[PDB]
């Protein structure tokens, strides 16, 4: 979209920042509970692989699939939410902060993660940004850095949130940096839920995005469009 | 109607059969070649022509966009019976 | 009149971000005193 | 009657097979997360008796899972033949079956047919974790229903 | 209350159509819990419903003990549920077919074949299409 | 005897086998699973057809492995583990030693020389890993656990177990000694190297450590042998500090009373085996020198001193 | 205008500011300067360039493009020097992107940037075994992504997409065996450029 | 033409034949190593076909490459990176090769 | 030809060659060194199985998509031959077994079976008939196994003319009963020979050069009714022969010397178990038999694969019988064995 | 904005309270006791598994399975050899070579669905223009052989006419999302 | 559920409430079946004044700008601040 010079319209790019979140949400969890089965604590995996057969759910709920959806297109997503899906996101969202509270009370505060993880594989911020260390491993050694935060793409400024940064680069501070950058991504989750604007899906530039079906059956532009965009 | 060939190969309505030297039909001994009862070439003679006073019918398989584009189809001679191509529903004029 | 995915009015309601942790247990120091008083009555 | 006693003596040995078989703690994609999703507790292996061990001496049903390239070839038929000798495989998603994306790329090969036998193709890119949860259903009833006493017997 | 589950759990043993009915209960499902009864197929499951549960775990089947003349006591498997109760039972609609039913339509299939895989009803594959290169017969009669 | 032989050796084999399934159960109910529920009626006929499987699967013979010590090896592992019983008390032994402690603490390590013959003989570089981190894990937890043992019989004078419970007829060793208590069942998790303190079983650093190349068969009669052991010093941590109360008229009761505490204190082991994470070979060893070994020389220092600061000097027998 | 992404003229005038500062400061060593629009600065420098341009932006107080992003050959036979690598730096504290073009065949190198940027030292690897591109003072340069004998660079777009090498299991030598490749189904490659002038701006000259 | 690290040919000649020696000193611990399958002095002729397959190029530049992918080789063969199969996989001895006489290449297909 | 039997390709996994065979037997050894090498070349070939599908399993990566037709069978059920041979153009017979059973002894699957598989070949016209048999096969053998194959090649002419009986000797391979069975005799800690190896000797034989010679023989359009005696590479002794076995093990050999009766004694009382036997009676009068040097009878070289040394494939087969200590140790190390001539 | 983790080393004065707060931490292990209550409060639990051979899982309606061939209301098989569901399906899975049927309408000789290729991603059935491929919400059609995935045409048209019953409510309750 | 004993046992060993909060939906899931929603017209859904040659961003975009090809300091932007501390929580 960038390369076509093409804007998505405002609840395109509120519903890919939501899902965006949905999706860091997913992949944190996946890495603090993969970690924690490469650490050997192999039950937040199960207690939080729950949450993400839920969040599964809710991407298939959208799209159709658990895992490979192919919904976010070029010019706005493929298709619209199903309706009641924002009321389940929002039971989804009273009840996971407490499930995040749970893995964090079992985790954060013991010995024996703390003991494991603290001062392991402390990186300098210099020799981190020499490597071409971004994301959560800048984060980890404290360089500030986000880019939903510094270099803002979709409509990421809109939402307000903040940013996790450690202060000794090691293991458990990357942890807790994905823990906080998972309770963060439950405030963008409900400023989302709360400025979720109406109108349509896919951008209304025709060779761009796909047209819709019931014009498709009906004007011929369309059936050009459909066509010679999707050959 | 699922023809039988003399090897006993039911007829694909495509008009596909093994013939009866053919190493292919190996993969169908203790198996079964996958044939439909409904054969979609007669599964149009019992639908009815539709006798109407339009010149120009428009046709979308029922549904809206249930089914096919909306076409539009001529009913000038009336000799012929103007089917609509997507699915082959006979149109007849009433005159 | 369309039927789109919206937030009811009025808004979602909150939810809750923050780090919540209870403070379970008891004081340190008469934590101790429990099981050194163990001990005592134990030994007797 | 010994014909009798040798089948529910092949269905006492494939009882055993059919509960408790043991898989692998494999890897290697995409679906690396619907193996885990199937040890997560909605469609659950462990309902079933079906255990994540790590190693190949202790495995009994291998699910390869995904792409399977060029280089990963002898990493998988080495632990394949390493395998004990009841050795099942599951190939989980398109492309353990017959390579569903990357089928006419330069380094994957195409299926995990090339390379060890499969006992049961579980196609998706997501095979869900209950549809292959029906898959070792599938290999489940499979291995109930081969005969190996029985034709022990007639020989 | 530890009394009145107690007392759920004597009405879900005495539930299940007496004591051979709990065993075949116990022993196929693997899982004592009884609800009202939503439909019953033209091949023989008992689908059941109980919303005091889980989603998921709400809506659920009992098999049959016959289906194409194979005997499916201990041998269930995904496949065998029929496709117009297959939107319900996957949660897919709140509308069983005993409440409303699917349009029947002249060519559909009464009787759902089941996954087959490993048995002499199997599809294996083949063209679709003719022989497109025609090859040139030789005459029945020689030059001369 | 014999009899009292087959009912003790068969009953403890379907006791571990259902505790390899309350284990299932119990980290899936801990996990949010349920557990093998489709198996048996509600689990049962699992872990009976978890032997009928690995025992009607083959063992490889590798090449790189020394074979008599791989077929030496785990003969031993199931002897030593089903013979730690044999001097256990219950009521009344099935063998009363005059001083079972340290026949109990020789051939808990002899189980860790099977585990390391097992590491050697099974010739992988990952073997060999899972066998010097055997030999880590006991330079970290042998001196702890025999000054414990040590330590708690200044209170017994013997070293007998029909002495145990003649001590702690009237109160459990808990109370007393919980200082002993909490750092005796973290050193018996090391022993029986469960999942806190599960190095060399390894499963998530490496493969299996001193079962890489052991097959079914030998790796399923080491499962029966470790699984005896967490079901063993289960038992011996309860005889030996929360030990019930004992009646010479009813020892029925006081059996009954042991097997529910047992399967409170096994309930324990598995709920520190899915409540906690794992430990590592160097920080198993730097905390089980540095955060026990004076604190327990320090144990050891105060209950040589209670013979003589409160006069309890401990009978004979 | 909704469907059209709005353009801020803000960006392009500071990058074609600090692009005219680029191209001053390196005059024996910067070929071109092409500030494009969706506001990206592209610096195309030569082939002995590489290092004390690179070393400029990572070490320079204005540029201070500390974090490398990528190291990637594109191969365009039609060039007499086919595989422009670009390298993409990022600045941590400016907020800004330069891609940094340079030009190669397979038979003059570049000296490789791991004695300046550490991020590239697996990038040089990658980009050896994808295009055949060597770089100098490397520590260990060596093919990583394809197999342990796959003979051919295979991103070269002489190389063809289905391969030359398959694989496949053979009992005779008890061993995973290498064949020459051979498939069930072709690759359907399909003419989906359409005749007509899409973009009359972009037009090539006759 | 801006040169890779051998300037000219006999340079170049000599840093090939540094290669040959690293591969004739490497050849016996591979077979001794890997549990191979191969007479060394199988592995040695192989070694000396496949310099004699590219041994028709004239260019110190394409010579200097090829010392560079033989060092690539060299040490994933030293550092036990390639293996028994990726060793085996130069000898493809599930193939034989095609036939160079024009009569049974017309038997048996469309080759040219 | 038809149409589809037409070889378009280039011989490999997804060519088609035409070469329709009916491997008959195909689960075993030579069976799946056959069906390796027919896939290799690419071909739909039918594979008549009797045992468990677990044990035909390994089949199904030798070939490409759909070109292995597994199809179970009974050996005295005519139909199920019917339906695995009448759709091919080509029949291989591996029918073996070493050993006896109860419902088949050491004559009726060598006779009987492939009577009733060329009989259903005759009915169904199939152009090659690959029947496999011993080529010490005569009326006057001491072992009860090659007078049955001998009368099993008299009643395979007599229902088929143009039947190539290829012939091998001591085929040797990954899992075989020739260099196993010689090489498992370490647990026994002595070799038993049968007059110490001095009055039998032996041509090992490669099996993929069986397999490579039994697909030229499908594939040759003149080699139909010929008698392929199939022993290769150069003969050995058998004292040098378990020498050559025991020396690349490195294992303790100490061939002890026993008389013919009392170690056919020791094979008659030793294949009494109800699983496959170690030995048999007719397996030890096998290896005491001398392959005779054919005299003018095709083999290898006019096929069309030359047959590989035993010292070039020893360490290929022999690896899974060493320990540690000698495990190692390449074709040099050891010392080959000596060849005679007569 | 930013937001420290992990930052509170200070030397803050720690008395007595405190202090004793901090070696009852240690020493006793008390929140390893903490995470004991954590996994004591879920075993207590009514676990979030479902018996899957006998309760099946949660789904949606636009759940996109098994390929199939629909069908219109009135007979007729719906599939009109247009070609755009290949140069839309990325796999390069489907072969459609056809014919004029000799009856005057448009069909199809052959179809190839690859199961063992493609990616299962809606993309035909969002370029039928008709809606005849269609992703029919099966999951339970694992295969023991390679053969009995390569659905050519047959095994797609009564898979279709096996699954019309519930694919035709799933596109009457979501046509208007689509 | 389970009974007010283990749900106050549940309760006191996580050390917060959980009958409010739950992993597990019961009722929390609205119905399956749902109304067909109205998709509705976009900003270019219009009869009049909808031109793609006003409304095109494919052709809008140009050649790239070479600036130079064969005064004070310049810096690609303003230098950049750094972030605040959060209002909600400064530490952790
Ligand atoms: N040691 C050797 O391998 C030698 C073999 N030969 C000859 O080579 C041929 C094949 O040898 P090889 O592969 O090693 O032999 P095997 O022991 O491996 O068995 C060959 C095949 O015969 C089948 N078979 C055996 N008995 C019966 C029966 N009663 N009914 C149906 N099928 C049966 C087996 O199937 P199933 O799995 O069901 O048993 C197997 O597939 C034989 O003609 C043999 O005489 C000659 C010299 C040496
Ligand atoms: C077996 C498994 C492992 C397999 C491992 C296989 C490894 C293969 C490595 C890749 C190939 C290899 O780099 C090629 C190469 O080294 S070189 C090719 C060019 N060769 C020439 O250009 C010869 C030119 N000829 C002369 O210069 C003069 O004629 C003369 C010889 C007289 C000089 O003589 P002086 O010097 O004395
Ligand atoms: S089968 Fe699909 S989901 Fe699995 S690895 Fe391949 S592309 Fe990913
Ligand atoms: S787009 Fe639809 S109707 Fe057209 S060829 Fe494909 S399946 Fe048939
Ligand atoms: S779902 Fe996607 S992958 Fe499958 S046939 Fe349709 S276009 Fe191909
Ligand atoms: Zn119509």
């Amino acid at each position: 979209e960038k390369l076509l010079n093409i804007q998505p319209p405002p609840r395109a790019q509120w519903i890919r920042v939501l899902f965006g979140e949905i999706t860091r949400i997913l992949n944190h969890i996946m890495a603090v509970t993969t970690h924690a089965l490469d650490i050997g604590a192999m039950t937040p995996f199960f207690w939080m692989f729950e949450e993400r057969e839920k969040m599964f759910e809710f991407y298939e709920r959208v799209s159709g699939a658990r895992m490979h959806a192919a919904y976010i297109r070029p010019g706005g997503v493929h298709q619209d939410l199903p309706l009641g899906l924002l009321d389940d996101i929002y039971e989804f969202s009273k009840n996971f902060s407490l499930r995040i509270d749970e893995v964090e009370e079992m985790l954060t505060n013991n010995r024996i993660w703390r003991n494991r993880t603290v001062d392991i594989g402390v990186v300098t911020a210099e020799d981190a940004l020499n490597y071409g260390f971004s994301g959560v491993m800048l984060r980890g050694s404290g360089i500030q850095w986000d880019l939903r935060k510094t270099q803002p793409y979709d409509v990421y400024d809109q939402v307000e949130f903040d940013v996790p940064i450690g202060s000794r680069g090691d293991c458990y501070d990357r942890y807790l940096c994905r823990v906080e950058e998972m309770r963060q991504s439950l405030r963008i989750i409900e400023q989302c839920l709360n400025k979720m604007p109406p109108g349509e899906i896919k951008v209304d530039d025709a060779k761009v995005s796909p047209p819709k079906r019931a014009e498709m059956k009906t004007s011929m532009e369309s059936l050009i469009h459909h066509f010679k965009l999707y050959t | 109607g699922v023809q039988v060939s003399p090897s006993g190969e039911k007829i694909t309505h495509t008009g596909q059969v093994y013939d009866e030297k053919d190493y292919r039909r190996v993969r169908f001994v203790d198996r079964q070649k996958e044939v439909n009862e409904n054969f979609a070439i007669d599964l149009i003679a019992q639908q009815p022509v539709n006798e109407v006073e339009h010149r120009i019918i428009a046709c979308d398989g029922g549904g809206g966009a249930l089914g096919h584009p909306k076409v539009y189809i001529n009913l000038d001679k009336e000799t012929k019976t103007g089917t609509c191509g997507y699915c082959g529903l006979q149109f007849k004029q009433h005159h | 009149k369309v039927k789109q995915d919206m937030p009811p009015p009025g808004g979602y309601g909150p939810i809750d971000y923050k780090r919540n942790l209870p403070r379970r247990g008891l004081s340190g120091y008469s934590m101790f005193a429990v099981g050194i008083g163990a001990l005592i009555f134990g030994y007797w | 009657r010994a014909e009798y006693v040798v089948t529910k003596l092949d269905d006492l040995i494939n009882w055993a097979r059919r509960s408790s078989l043991w898989p692998m703690t494999f890897g290697l994609a995409c679906c690396a997360v619907e193996m885990m999703h199937m040890a997560a507790p909605r469609y659950d292996m462990d309902r079933f008796g079906v255990v994540f061990r790590a190693s190949p001496r202790q495995a009994d049903v291998m699910i390869v899972a995904g792409t399977l390239t060029n280089k990963m070839a002898p990493a998988l038929r080495k632990v394949y033949d390493q395998m004990p000798e009841p050795r099942y495989v599951v190939s989980m998603g398109s492309c353990a079956n017959g390579g569903g994306y990357y089928h006419y790329s330069y380094s994957v090969v195409r299926g995990c047919d090339r390379i060890v036998p499969v006992d049961i193709y579980v196609p998706g890119c997501p095979p869900t974790a209950e549809a292959l949860l029906y898959g070792i259903l599938q290999l489940q009833r499979k291995i109930k229903r081969e005969q190996k006493l029985k034709i022990w017997y007639r020989r | 209350e530890l009394v009145e589950v107690l007392k759920r759990g004597v009405q879900q043993v005495t539930g299940h159509g007496g004591l051979r009915g709990l065993l075949r209960v116990f022993f196929r499902a693997n899982d004592i819990r009884i609800g009202t009864l939503v439909g019953e197929d033209k091949y023989g499951n008992k689908y059941y419903e109980d919303n005091k549960q889980f989603f998921g775990r709400h809506r659920w089947v009992i098999y049959t003990t016959e289906m194409n003349g194979k005997n499916t006591f201990w041998d269930v498997d995904g496949s065998m549920v029929p496709p117009e109760w297959h939107r319900w039972l996957h949660c897919m609609t709140d509308d069983p077919p005993t409440t409303n039913p699917p349009t029947a339509r002249k060519f559909i299939w009464t009787n759902h074949k089941f996954n087959v895989s490993a048995t002499p009803e199997q599809y294996v594959p083949y063209s679709t299409t003719r022989k497109k290169i025609h090859e040139w017969v030789p005459p029945s009669t020689p030059y001369k | 005897f014999f009899i009292n032989i087959l009912t003790l050796l068969v009953p403890i084999l379907i006791a571990m086998a259902f505790l390899t399934l309350v284990e299932r159960k119990i980290l899936g109910y801990m996990q949010l699973r349920k557990g093998p529920n489709i198996v048996g009626p509600y689990g049962i006929l699992q872990p009976f057809a978890d032997a009928m499987k690995l025992f009607m699967k083959e063992p490889m013979r590798p090449l790189t492995t020394s074979m008599s010590l791989f077929i030496i090896a785990p003969t031993l592992s199931l002897t030593l583990a089903l013979s730690l019983w044999v001097p256990l008390p219950m009521p009344h032994p099935l063998i009363n030693l005059n001083l079972g402690i340290l026949f109990i603490l020789a051939t808990s390590s002899l189980s860790v020389y099977s585990i390391l013959w097992s590491g050697w003989a099974s010739n992988s570089k990952y073997s060999l890993f899972g066998a010097l981190r055997a030999v880590a894990q006991t330079i970290s937890y042998e001196v702890t656990m025999a000054i414990i043992l040590l330590s708690v019989l200044l209170m017994n004078g013997s070293y007998s177990l029909q002495t145990l419970i003649t001590t702690q007829e009237h109160m459990w060793l808990l109370l007393p000694a919980w200082p002993m208590a909490m750092m005796w069942f973290i050193s018996t998790l090391a022993e029986t190297n469960r999942a806190p303190f599960d190095l060399t079983e390894g499963e998530s650093e490496l493969v299996s450590g001193f079962n890489v190349e052991y097959a079914a068969g030998p790796f399923a009669l080491f499962f029966m042998a470790e699984y005896t052991n967490i079901i063993l010093m289960n038992a011996l941590t309860t005889i030996i500090f929360l030990g019930p109360l004992y009646y010479i008229n009813l020892p029925e009761l006081y059996s009954t009373n042991f097997m529910m505490e047992a399967l409170l204190l096994s309930s324990t082991f598995l709920w520190i085996r899915a409540s906690y994470p794992r430990f590592r070979y160097d920080q198993l060893m730097h905390l089980l020198w540095k955060n026990f070994l004076p604190l327990t020389l320090a144990l050891c220092m105060w209950h040589i001193s209670l013979p003589i600061f409160t006069a309890g000097v401990p009978p004979y027998m | 205008r909704p469907t059209v992404r709005p353009r801020s003229d803000v960006t392009h005038k500071q990058l074609s500011a600090f692009g005219e500062y680029v191209a001053e400061i390196l005059p024996k060593y910067v070929q071109q300067v092409q500030v494009s629009c969706l506001d990206e600065l592209e610096i195309c420098i030569h082939p002995d360039g590489v290092i004390p341009t690179l070393t400029f932006l990572r070490d320079h107080t204005n540029a201070q493009f500390k974090s490398l992003a990528d190291l990637t050959a594109v191969d365009v036979p039609t060039r007499q020097n086919r595989f422009e690598i670009v390298y993409n730096l990022l600045s941590l504290r400016f907020n800004s992107r330069i891609r940094v073009k340079t030009y190669a065949d397979e038979l003059t190198p570049i000296d490789s940037i791991v004695s300046v940027h550490i991020a590239a030292n697996w990038y040089e690897r990658e980009v050896w075994d994808m295009f055949g591109v060597f770089f100098f003072n490397h520590p260990d340069l060596r093919r990583i992504l394809t197999d342990y004998g796959f003979e051919g660079h295979p991103f070269r777009k002489d190389f063809p997409l289905t391969g030359y090498v398959e694989l496949r299991y053979d009992d005779e030598v008890k061993r995973v065996v290498a064949e020459p490749v051979e498939l069930a189904q072709e690759f359907r490659k399909f003419d989906l450029n359409s005749p007509w002038e899409a973009f009359p701006a972009y037009r090539q000259p006759p | 033409v801006k040169p890779i690290f051998s300037r000219d040919l006999n340079e170049a000649k000599r840093r090939v034949r540094e290669l040959y020696r690293a591969w004739y000193r490497e050849v016996p611990n591979t077979v001794h190593l890997m549990q191979l399958d191969i007479t060394v002095k199988q592995g040695r002729d192989k070694v000396r076909e496949m310099f004699m397959k590219n041994a028709h190029v004239t260019d110190p530049r394409v010579v200097d490459l090829l010392v560079i992918k033989g060092k690539m080789e060299l040490q994933e063969t030293i550092k036990v990176w390639k293996q028994r199969t990726h060793v085996m996989r130069f000898f493809h001895e599930t193939e034989t090769p095609r036939p160079k006489d024009f009569l049974s290449k017309f038997y048996m297909g469309h080759d040219p | 030809l038809h149409h589809a039997v037409i070889p378009h390709g280039k011989g490999g996994r997804s060519s088609v060659s035409g070469v329709v065979a009916t491997v008959f037997g195909a689960t075993g050894f030579l069976g799946r060194y056959v069906v390796n090498h027919l896939g290799r070349m690419g071909s739909q070939v039918i594979i008549p199985y009797r045992c468990d599908v677990y044990d035909i399993m390994h089949l199904r990566l030798m070939g490409d998509l759909g070109q292995l037709t597994f199809l179970e069978w009974d050996a005295r059920d005519k139909d199920s031959i019917r339906k695995a041979v009448q759709h091919s153009n080509v029949v291989i017979n591996l029918i073996g077994r070493e050993w006896e059973t109860r419902n088949f002894d050491f004559e009726d699957v060598f006779v009987n079976i492939p009577r009733a598989i060329a009989q259903a070949s005759k009915e169904a016209g199939v152009e090659r008939f690959i029947h496999v048999s011993h080529l010490n096969a005569s009326m006057k053998s001491s072992s009860k196994s090659l007078r049955s194959k001998a009368v099993g090649e008299k009643e395979v002419r007599s229902v088929f003319p143009e039947a190539i009986i290829i012939r091998p000797s001591d085929i040797f391979g990954r899992e075989d009963r020739f260099l196993n069975h010689f090489a498992n005799y370490r647990w026994f800690l002595a070799v038993p020979l049968v007059s110490l190896g001095f009055k039998t000797v032996k041509q090992p034989v490669y099996v993929a050069d069986v397999s490579k010679g039994i697909v030229n023989a499908t594939k040759d359009p003149d080699a139909v009714g010929k008698t392929f005696a199939f022993t290769g590479p150069n003969r050995y002794l058998l004292f040098h022969l378990v020498k050559y076995i025991f020396g690349m093990t490195h294992r303790t050999f100490i061939p002890y010397p026993l008389p013919l009766f009392v170690y056919s004694w020791i094979g008659k009382l030793f294949g009494l178990s109800p699983f496959e036997p170690w030995t048999t009676k007719d397996k030890v009068e096998r290896i005491h038999i001398s392959d005779v040097m054919p005299t003018d009878l095709p083999g290898l070289e006019d096929l069309g694969v030359q047959p590989t040394p035993l010292e070039l494939k020893s360490i290929e087969v022999l690896r899974r019988h060493r320990t540690y200590r000698w495990l190692s140790s390449e074709i040099e190390e050891t010392k080959p064995a000596k060849t005679v001539n007569y | 904005t930013y937001k420290y983790v992990n930052k509170k080393e200070q030397e803050s004065e720690v008395d007595m309270k405190s202090a004793t707060d901090n070696a009852a931490r240690i020493l006793m292990w008390t929140e390893l006791i903490r995470g004991l209550g954590m996994t004591l409060s879920y075993l207590f639990r009514e676990p979030a598994t479902i018996n899957y051979p006998f309760e099946k899982g949660p789904l949606s309606p636009r759940f996109r399975g098994e390929h199939a061939l629909r069908r219109y209301p009135s007979g007729e098989e719906r599939c009109i050899a247009c070609k755009l569901c290949e140069a839309i399906c990325p796999a390069q899975a489907i072969t459609i070579e056809a014919e004029p049927r000799a009856d005057g309408s448009r069909r199809t000789t052959r179809y190839d669905i690859d199961m063992t290729k493609c990616i299962y991603c809606g993309f035909c059935q969002e370029a039928c223009p008709v809606d005849a491929i269609v992703e029919g919400p099966n999951f339970e059609f694992s295969t023991e052989t390679h053969e009995e995935l390569l659905y050519n045409k047959e095994k797609l048209l009564n898979n279709g006419d096996k699954w019309e019953a519930e694919i035709a409510a799933n596109i009457q309750a979501d046509y208007l999302y689509r | 559920s389970a009974t007010r004993v283990i749900q106050k046992l549940r309760n006191w060993a996580s050390g917060q409430d959980l009958q409010a909060k739950l992993q597990l939906r019961y009722q929390e899931i609205a119905k399956r079946t749902q109304p067909p929603p109205k998709l509705p017209v976009g900003p270019s859904h219009k009869l009049s004044n909808n031109y793609y040659c006003t409304r095109d961003g494919r052709r809008e975009v140009v050649p790239p700008s070479i600036i130079m090809s064969s005064k004070k300091a310049v810096t690609p932007a303003p230098p950049m601040k750094r972030w605040e501390l959060s209002k909600d929580q400064p530490y952790l």
